[PDB]
């Protein structure tokens, strides 16, 4: 799992891989590790996938309720505070490492959330098992106040480095770009890994697979 | 009246809480009290009815020490007054344990007034039948004096009186010129005012419980030495 | 961290024809250092019952004060003192009431019953008790008990008359066994407090022992 | 005692007084059209000191559930907050169904904490619910004591009787397009005393695309040519 | 509570004719670290009772706060009575025992000195709830080093005079500073008597190193 | 007034002055405490012959050295007697000795008013170190030591007769006959063995039923 | 990381490093460890970052509420009491070293230390963190009495710089906070501006 | 009268009526006197008897070696107060091994009894307490009324017709500090004897004495123990 | 019956208890005026001080709930202080749970929800105090709201509460109908002249206490004697 985010000139760009593995075997090749919170803020997940999903869904629901009650747009700082309180209440039992990014009325914000409840505001954030490669790519090729296309390219390069240099991450690149007026999900943005075609018709026709008994129950 | 002055939770047709309007009557009926903020401190004073000579030296005293630098002079129903004094002591102890140092008088008065308002808000519990002055002094904040009605809220008082004869005491209190008089002459004058208030005209002989707080006592609210303030009582008699 | 530490001390009680002797050392120590030379393990509870507490000193103190409180409560609730058997049973109930985190103490109750006969009730740290003519509790239990039962009980001795013990003879044997145990067991010594329980009351004697 | 109570022989006297209270004076008409549902109400603020963009009568409970109400607005605030919490809890339990119209019946059913646990004093507000995430629209009414009624066109104001009569005479009908909001405004006009304007009238619409509280611009546009 | 971080080193005290003297150095040992060199481990319980502790200084501060609050509450009633040092020692004993029973021990070994009713009292309580009173007391390594001198002095002199008692305490502090890693050359000496409690302050002991030339 | 807790305007709260007058509806019971022991005599007052006399019991042994006689609502007396048994057994288990009848009565009085107050009066009788003793406990959580007590519908007349027929140095043999003649005077029918229950208290005996229809040797003399 | 406070006449100066370490990887090289508890009160955090942040936020809650209910700026001693209570009641669960300083009109510049355990002490200067244990001799030897604002600022900057260059868990930039009656001024020393004592060991 | 129905409700004229009715509970009770001295505190209680066959009931309850109380009034919620005071005193013994001072115990009783005077559904403890104790400041006598407003007193009496005893104590209270133990006990006996009508007279069976002193722990004297004090009665019924 | 005694719906279909509480706000003898302007919002209420033995320093009815929101209270002072404490607690709790400061409208909504809970149920009673709270809000300009004992939170531009609130509201309606925006001189003068026309005493600059929140300068300024005197001099010119 490798997730990353950057603060560009007009907002936040979030990137993530789509390799959810059970131990050392790939289970999901298109696991959405970028989760919607509010139409202005997203958040990338890492660690225990189920805990991350439950926590991010709870935060999204609570913040949607809060925005409906207030009638205004929500704020990244509020989501950070909710996440920090929830995680620190359990003292790290929620093995969920999160990358929160969003656009508020006070400007775009990007935060890192750790399972024990630690948070900080950073121009660029990386998390996950392959976080080190993406962090190195940022440190090498980060420029403050960098435009939309260049920021997307930088995030794509960091995600690709994490994919090709960490075996437990990859198979797709998921991107999201957000600003004061734009929310654009990209899903698979670049597929640098394609399955080779199967040489020959490695298929089994009918007649094989002898059956002891068969039951047919037709419906309406 | 009738069905509206039965529980504090029942509002009057005009928008009043008659339970507290009757609880104030107990304070109005009980013995009076006086507290004056001297130039560098606050001086208390309460007359207490010796209902029978069978009692020992002054007991169930209307003066109480709620904290190291804070004292409470109460009038009204004395049992609930003592319970509220215990509540104030607990509040001061809790504040000292949590935030350290000494509880500011304004905050202590606000908290105890909020507690009293909580007791008068509901229906199962009844409003407290007592009114008291909280007096304290510190070098940083000078001398403060807050008075709490059985249902009202704390108010800053240069000099206040409560009990049987509030107006009669307050007239001479306003006659007295505070804010420039030292706490010694203020002790003498509070004794004088209390004896000006009627003591044996229609009641028994009264005892003079007077309290002290100020830089002359470096805070540390304590009862004035009665042996050396008997002469202040004598001056009040004259 | 552990909530228990062995503080030494040696207690001993003997049930006579009409007297109850409860003797104990007063040396409080743990590990290799001695806190004090005066820390009695005997505690008088009524005019006719004295207990001995040895082992963890804090638990000894707590148990003694709980016993005092329970005796006072029972006296108020029944308008009478508590019999030696009754306080023995109450102590047994208290000890097992905290079975899963027991008082690391050994209790021996010496006193006079309703009949006016010497009664000694030894106790286990977790509550077991039995009436005995004599028992020793503490670190020096292993080195003190054999002397007192082979003398008082005349065990392994033939052609000897089982004469009932006089008060003076019992006191002499108590002093002998304690002075013998003080030198072998380092926890024992520096003093000895002996409580004599009879109809006339409780008489205490403090004798000096090996100061090392 | 501490629940919905005061039911004598054959009667629900306390509930009947609550229903007399919810008679109110805010019509808050609702129309279930083929394309969607329109909930229109009247915001007749006392004097011009009050504001119309500050407080709202129509509240979006969730993505495509909108809510309009009747007398006892302070009770309605707590009720709509509870409804939002309940819908959010349902969406969290059954994650990602986009639950609006398969939830509109469910959220109306879970409006049992609304009255079946009255809270000593029953709620004094009747609320109309709209949802359209099923390929079909839904209009439901929950009253201070009952449950879902599944209305097609109704009013809950001071002149709710004549408002409903106007709705049926004007043939709320079934082929009516989404722009039955004109008929809803006309029904309000019958129970309105004044020259209704964009801030005086608040209306929310719930179609298959979702729910949206119409801004004063569109409200004035519809009110034009009436 | 469970594992102290900043620990206060040894404290000792002896009673004499008409009063008691205790002494504690002003070092807060963060393990092997002399992190805090200007902290007071001696508290004035009331006008006629003093208290010192050895161990976790945070626990000592908590006990100081609680005990001062309860003394203030006791003196607020103005009943004329007071918490006698015997009563104070018993209360601390019960508190330590209760904390041990709850398996949240207070990492402090406390020495309580007082002089009430014309008779000196000098109590002692530790983490495990073991309590007693002795004419001379010491904690930690002080009970190993300073205590033997006190015992040998008291064996020949059951009663003591104030000047020689405080001189003996100063010599014991010198010995402790000589042969204790956690010790420091800055100790407070507090004396309780009929006049009240008086604390000298940051007293220091003179070091002797003539034996340093005996290495060769 | 009507509130179980509100005090009366004059001197003493009501709804307990109502609970105490529940022995009036209850049946008569008399106990005598002598130096020989304690004699507890009650009437069963069987309404129909079909009901088994053994079923109707007003005297129940709390323990081997304590006997109790009820007068009032048998339902509430069952709970009070059960609590008395539990307290006695708990005390014996804790202290390995026989709980004093005074202590048992004190505990039952403590449990009497702590729920609408119990409306039964108990006549505890048993042996202790302070000789045989008898205690009269009343519905208003109050117990009093007594030597010869009467309770029930006609407690006034029975107590008045007992006041002059009792003397301080009597034995069991005279006490039983005095109680039986008084009972026969109070009741409506005769003192048949199937209608009268008797309980004896002895220093060296447990408290058993009075001879179980062979007690006619005491009623024939009557 | 390293955190340090000094008290001068009429104010205090705080110096903290920007590194927060996780194992041997630099989690955040620009960490802002000078959390403003109130307008004139600041917090220096060391240890478990999550625990420090949670404690600081809770104390900021309580202190702001208390100041609002008094209509008076809170005392630095009051804030230190809040921190000591919070750390002491949960010491077995919360492991954090906190340095507290600020200015109030009641006393002026004050400095308090509440390390792991929950003890409070008032000091002329406070030092804490993983990298603090390497500059004890320097901070004790090179500290004078009555130092002015600039002297304390430079001395704290030097101490933090050496703690950074020596300790492996400390690095990045230095954050300074000068608290006084006029207000608080926060500055960042980065790159060449870092006071460096170069060690040119001869070949 | 509506306003007299419940304790919580407040009368328009001032003080509430239920507590005023509560003070009638102690008024409707057997008389009991209690007086201080220089070194001793003595309680003389009238053991009211139901009938000649039954005992004279129990008064002057026992609390601790240095504290003893005398009840007057509603006996139901009086053993409860006795248990509370016993528990508090034993708690004091258990925590700091010292006899709980009488003033602090009385303050605790007042605080405990104040809450029922304000909580709905809770009747006030309509019991009059004459607490005799010996703290470090000599003997102390305290009177606790159901209004939870305690009083300290040189010599106070409560019960039926206790006003005559109050007057006698007041007239003779000057010569109370300098009196022997027997002299003070005889003063109390004369005070109590003046309460009952002339037909009644002091007997060994209908009186109880509670004495606490500096060297004398609290002891409850009755008939055989009272007889030495009852001698020299100077009987003027 | 008890329809008008407890918080239950009347047979006619009304709620009389809150209707009485609203008049309870009128009880107490005080008035307040809130005026929102082009860029600022000012609130002024009279300071009825009987006798000078009181401390005019603390007799105020306006407070700072947070760093940017200030309230003014009308009605019984005890309930007013309780609701002020509750509002301060809510603001602090919101700032703790959500990083950004609590919007004034949300704070009013929460206070009104608490009041609606109070008018619900029957154990408690509504608090007889009406709170008008103001504060600068980004993307919204100045904002003024009123929360009542019922739970209806609303009010804007010009809103008044107190005994003579109707006359003040009428005059402010006349002023706002006059289409001209008020700067940070005209808003204060409008509020002052409104309260002066309501109660014609010419308003010596000691009997009123005005709170101001502007946009360029945030925070709830409780303007001192000099500022109110200067504004009064400028107005009466």
């Amino acid at each position: 799992t490798t997730i990353a985010g950057v603060v560009y000139k007009d907002g936040i760009v979030l990137g993530a891989d789509t390799r959810a593995t059970e131990g050392m075997v790939v289970a999901d090749k298109n696991c959405s590790k970028i989760h919607f919170i509010s139409p202005n803020i997203y958040c990338c997940g890492a660690g225990t996938a189920a805990d991350t999903d439950m926590t991010t869904q709870l935060i999204s629901s609570n913040l949607e309720l809060h925005s409906l009650s207030t009638g205004r747009l929500p704020r990244v700082v509020t989501a950070n505070r909710m996440l920090k309180q929830m995680l620190f209440r359990y003292q790290g039992y929620i093995g969920a490492a999160l990358v929160l990014g969003g656009v508020d009325v006070t400007g775009p914000h990007l935060y890192s959330i750790y399972p024990h409840g630690s948070t900080d505001k950073l121009p660029y954030v990386t998390m996950g098992s392959g976080s080190l490669a993406a962090m190195a790519v940022f440190e090498d090729k980060f420029r403050p106040d960098m435009e939309e296309e260049e920021a997307k390219n930088l995030v794509s390069e960091a995600i690709a480095a994490g994919i090709f240099n960490d075996l437990g991450s990859g198979s797709n690149i998921d991107l999201c770009v957000i600003s004061k007026n734009k929310l654009d999900f990209l899903r698979p943005y670049t597929v640098p890994n394609k399955k080779g075609t199967r040489l020959g018709r490695y298929r089994c026709e009918k007649g094989t697979t002898a059956v002891l008994t068969e039951k047919i129950t037709p419906l309406e | 009246g009738t069905g509206y002055d039965l529980s504090a939770s029942t509002f009057s047709p005009d928008g009043r809480v008659f339970q507290v309007e009757y609880a104030m009557k107990a304070v109005e009926n009980s013995s009076t009290a006086i507290g004056i903020r001297c130039k560098d401190g606050v001086v208390f004073g309460v007359e207490k009815l010796v209902l029978s000579k069978l009692y020992e030296e002054g007991s169930n005293k209307r003066l109480f020490n709620v904290d190291r630098h804070v004292g409470m002079a109460v009038a009204g129903l004395l049992a609930d007054a003592r319970s509220l004094a215990d509540i104030a002591r607990e509040e001061a102890s809790n504040f000292r344990s949590n935030f350290g140092y000494n509880i500011p008088l304004k905050h202590l008065a606000d908290r105890v007034a909020m507690y009293v308002h909580a007791y008068t808000l509901y229906s199962a519990v009844r409003p407290f039948g007592c009114s008291f002055m909280l007096g304290s002094y510190s070098v940083n904040d000078g001398a403060q004096l807050y008075m709490i009605d059985p249902s009202g809220v704390s108010y800053g008082y240069w000099g206040c009186a409560i009990g049987k004869a509030r107006q009669a005491a307050k007239t001479e209190i306003e006659k007295l010129q505070m804010k420039e008089m030292t706490c010694r002459d203020i002790v003498k004058e509070v004794a004088k005012i209390i004896y000006i208030v009627h003591d044996e005209v229609k009641d028994k002989a009264f005892e003079l419980e007077l309290s002290w707080v100020g830089e002359l006592t470096n805070g540390r609210h304590e009862i004035v030495p009665k042996d050396i303030r008997e002469e202040a009582e004598k001056y009040a008699k004259e | 961290f552990s909530p228990y530490v062995f503080n030494g001390g040696t207690i001993l009680a003997i049930a006579g024809e009409d007297f109850a002797i409860v003797a104990s050392d007063t040396r409080l120590s743990e590990g290799f250092s001695i806190h004090t030379r005066d820390s009695p393990k005997c505690y008088k509870l009524t005019d006719k019952t004295v207990i001995g507490c040895s082992g963890f000193h804090g638990d000894c103190l707590t148990l003694t004060k709980i016993i005092e409180a329970r005796l006072k409560m029972y006296k108020h609730s029944n308008n009478k003192a508590m019999t030696t058997g009754a306080i023995a049973a109450m102590l047994s109930t208290i000890l097992y009431s905290r079975r899963f985190f027991p008082y690391y103490v050994y209790n021996i109750i010496g006193g006079l019953d309703e009949e006016g006969k010497g009664a000694v009730y030894s106790f286990d740290p977790v509550g077991s008790y039995q009436r005995d003519s004599f028992k020793a509790g503490g670190s020096a239990s292993a080195m003190l008990q054999p002397l007192l039962d082979n003398q008082v009980g005349f065990k392994n001795m033939q052609n000897v008359e089982h004469v009932p013990l006089s008060l003076d003879r019992a006191m002499r044997l108590v002093k002998d066994v304690f002075i013998s145990a003080a030198e072998r067991d380092v926890y024992t010594g520096d003093a000895l407090r002996i409580c004599i329980v009879t109809k006339e009351g409780i008489r205490e004697e403090t004798v000096s022992l090996r100061k090392d | 005692f501490s629940l919905t109570t005061f039911s004598p022989s054959g009667k629900l006297v306390q509930i009947e007084y609550a229903l007399a209270a919810v008679a109110g004076g805010a019509p808050s008409v609702g129309i279930k059209a083929a394309n969607g549902v329109v909930l229109a109400t009247e915001k007749k603020q006392k004097s011009i000191l009050y504001d119309e963009r500050s407080v709202h009568k129509v509240e979006p409970i969730t993505k495509h559930i909108g809510l309009v109400y009747s007398g006892m607005g302070p009770d309605y605030r707590v009720l709509v907050h509870r409804a939002r919490k309940l819908a959010q809890q349902y969406y969290l339990v059954y994650q990602e169904p986009i639950p609006t119209a398969q939830l509109v019946q469910r959220v109306a059913s879970v409006m049992q904490e609304y009255t079946q646990s009255g809270g000593v004093r029953p709620f004094g507000v009747s609320l109309l619910i709209c949802g359209w995430n099923e390929g079909r629209p839904y209009l439901f009414q929950s009253d201070p004591s009952g449950a879902y009624f599944a209305w097609k066109a109704t009013a809950m104001g001071k002149n709710y009787v004549n408002g409903k009569t106007f709705l049926e005479k004007r043939y709320n009908e079934d082929l009516e397009l989404e722009d039955a909001i004109h008929t809803a405004i006309l029904t309000l006009k019958e129970s309105f005393e004044g020259q209704m304007t964009e801030d005086n009238i608040e209306v929310g619409i719930c179609n298959e695309a979702g729910f949206r509280r119409l801004t004063p611009t569109e409200v004035k546009d519809y009110l034009a040519a009436i | 509570t469970q594992n102290p971080m900043v620990t206060g080193t040894s404290v000792l005290g002896v009673k004499f004719e008409g009063g008691v003297v205790i002494a504690a150095d002003m070092l807060g040992s963060y393990g092997s670290l002399a992190r805090f060199r200007n902290i007071s481990r001696i508290m004035r319980v009331n006008n006629s009772t003093m208290l010192g502790a050895s161990g976790d200084y945070a626990d000592f501060q908590y006990l100081k706060q609680v005990l001062g609050q309860m003394v203030i509450d006791e003196e607020l009633l103005g009943d004329g009575h007071s918490y006698s040092p015997r009563a104070i020692h018993s209360w601390l004993t019960r508190a330590m025992y209760s904390r041990r029973s709850k398996m949240n021990p207070l990492w402090n070994t406390m020495v309580i000195g007082g002089y009430a009713d014309g008779e000196s009292f000098l109590g002692y309580v530790d983490m495990l709830g073991v309590a007693y009173e002795a004419p001379s007391l010491a904690t930690g390594y002080g009970a190993y080093l300073a205590q033997p001198l006190l015992r040998e002095v008291l064996e020949k002199q059951p009663v003591l005079s104030q000047t020689e008692a405080r001189d003996l305490v100063e010599r014991c502090m010198r010995v402790l500073y000589y042969r204790d890693a956690r010790s420091y050359n800055r100790f407070q000496i507090a004396t309780v008597t009929e006049k009240g409690v008086e604390i000298e302050g940051p007293l220091s002991t003179e070091t002797n190193w003539d034996i340093a030339h005996m290495i060769s | 007034d009507r509130g179980v807790n509100t005090f009366s305007p004059e001197g003493r709260l009501f709804q307990v002055e109502y609970a105490i007058e529940a022995i009036k509806l209850g049946s008569t019971a008399i106990g005598i405490q002598t130096s020989e022991g304690v004699c507890l005599a009650v009437e069963k007052r069987i309404t129909s012959p079909l009901m088994e006399p053994s079923s109707i019991e007003k005297i129940v042994e709390i323990d081997a050295h304590i006997g109790c006689a009820m007068s009032g609502l048998i339902a509430d007396a069952k709970t009070l007697i059960d609590k008395a048994r539990v307290e006695t057994q708990n005390h014996w288990f804790t202290y390995n000795e026989t709980m004093t009848v005074e202590s048992v009565t004190q505990a039952v009085s403590n449990l009497a008013l702590q729920s609408r107050p119990f409306g039964v009066a108990l006549l505890f009788g048993g042996v202790d170190e302070k000789g045989p003793q008898l205690f009269h406990m009343d519905p208003s959580g109050t117990f009093v030591q007594c030597d010869a007590r009467a309770i029930g519908s006609a407690s006034e007349g029975a107590q008045s007769s007992l006041q002059e027929v009792y003397h301080k140095s009597m034995t069991l043999k005279e006490a039983i006959k005095s109680s039986l003649i008084i009972l026969k005077q109070v009741m409506e029918e005769k003192l048949n063995a199937t209608n009268i229950e008797l309980a004896t208290v002895q220093p060296g005996q447990n408290f058993h039923m009075f001879t179980k229809e062979e007690l006619e040797e005491v009623i024939k003399d009557i | 990381t390293t955190i340090m406070a000094v008290q001068f006449d009429g104010g205090v100066v705080l110096g903290a490093d920007s590194r927060t370490t996780t194992g041997s990887y630099i989690a955040n090289r620009v960490t802002d460890k000078l959390t403003p508890i109130h307008d004139r009160i600041f917090c220096c955090r060391s240890g478990s970052a999550a625990d420090t942040q949670a404690v600081a936020d809770a104390v900021t809650y309580q202190l702001g509420f208390h100041s609002i209910e008094l209509n008076e700026p809170p005392l630095v001693h009051t804030a230190a009491s809040l921190f000591k209570e919070m750390c002491y009641r949960y010491r077995e669960d919360l492991m954090a070293g906190i340095i507290i300083a600020g200015w109030d009109p009641q006393e002026g510049g004050q400095v308090y230390s509440v390390p792991m355990g929950g003890m409070m002490v008032r000091q002329s200067f406070a030092i804490g963190g993983s990298g603090s244990s390497y500059i004890y001799g320097y901070v004790d030897a090179t500290y004078r009495e009555g130092m002015t604002k600039e002297e304390c600022l430079q001395f704290t900057a030097n101490a933090l710089a050496l703690a950074m260059e020596r300790d492996g868990s400390s690095g990045g930039v230095i954050r300074l906070a000068a608290i006084a009656e006029s207000g608080v001024e926060r500055q960042v020393l980065l790159g060449d501006q870092i006071p460096k004592f170069a060690v040119a060991t001869l070949p | 009268n509506q306003y007299d129905n419940d304790v919580t409700v407040w009368s328009p004229q001032g003080r509430i009526h239920q507590i005023e009715y509560a003070m009638e509970a102690v008024k409707q009770g057997s008389a009991t006197v209690g007086l201080k001295s220089k070194t001793h505190a003595v309680l003389v209680a009238l053991k009211r008897a139901q009938s000649e066959l039954a005992a004279h009931q129990k008064k002057i309850l026992h609390v601790d070696n240095h504290i003893g109380i005398s009840i007057a009034g509603l006996t139901a919620d009086a053993r409860l107060l006795c248990n509370f005071m016993r528990q508090e005193c034993l708690d004091s013994r258990f925590v700091f091994d010292r006899p709980l001072p009488v003033s602090r115990l009385v303050s605790l009783i007042g605080s405990k009894t104040q809450i029922p005077t304000q909580r709905y559904g809770r009747r006030p403890y309509g019991v009059g307490l004459l607490i005799a104790g010996y703290d470090d400041m000599g003997p102390h006598i305290f009177q606790t009324c159901p209004s939870a407003n305690y009083f300290d007193c040189r010599a106070m009496s409560i019960g039926a017709r206790s006003q005559s005893a109050r007057t006698y104590l007041e007239r003779h209270m000057s010569e109370f500090m300098e009196c022997n133990l027997n002299e003070l006990v005889k003063h109390g006996l004369r005070a109590l004897r003046e309460t009952l009508p002339a037909e009644q007279d002091l007997t060994t069976k209908n009186v109880s004495i509670g004495i606490v002193g500096k060297d004398l722990e609290f002891t409850i004297y009755d008939d055989d123990d009272v007889s030495p004090f009852l001698e020299g009665l100077e009987e003027r019924p | 019956g008890f329809d008008r005694h407890i918080t239950i719906f009347s047979p006619e279909g009304r709620l009389y208890q809150v209707e009485y509480a609203f008049k309870a706000i009128n009880q107490g003898g005080l008035t307040s005026v809130a005026v929102r302007g082009k860029d600022c919002a000012v609130i002024v209420t009279q300071k009825k001080v009987p006798d000078k033995l009181l401390d005019s320093s603390t007799v105020t009815h306006l407070f700072k709930i947070t760093e940017n929101i200030g309230c003014v209270m009308t009605g019984m002072t005890a309930d007013s202080r309780s609701q002020v404490q509750r509002a301060r607690y809510e603001a602090a709790n919101w700032k703790y749970k959500y990083g950004y400061e609590i919007p004034v409208d949300m704070l009013c909504k929460r206070i009104a929800d608490i009041s609606q809970v109070y008018t619900q149920n029957a154990e408690m009673r509504p608090l007889g105090c009406c709170m008008i709270l103001i504060g600068i809000d980004e993307e919204q300009g100045p904002q003024v709201y009123k929360c009542d004992p019922a739970g209806y939170y609303c009010g804007f531009k010009a809103t008044a509460a107190g005994v003579k609130q109707t006359e003040s509201t009428s005059f402010l309606e006349k002023k706002v109908k006059k289409k001209f925006d008020w700067t940070f001189e005209q808003t204060v003068e409008t509020a002052i002249t409104c309260l002066s026309t309501v109660l014609s005493i010419d308003f010596k600059p000691s009997e009123i206490e005005v709170g101001v929140v502007t946009v360029e300068n945030p925070k709830f300024r409780i303007l001192t004697e000099a500022e109110i005197d200067a504004h009064l001099v400028a107005l009466a010119e």
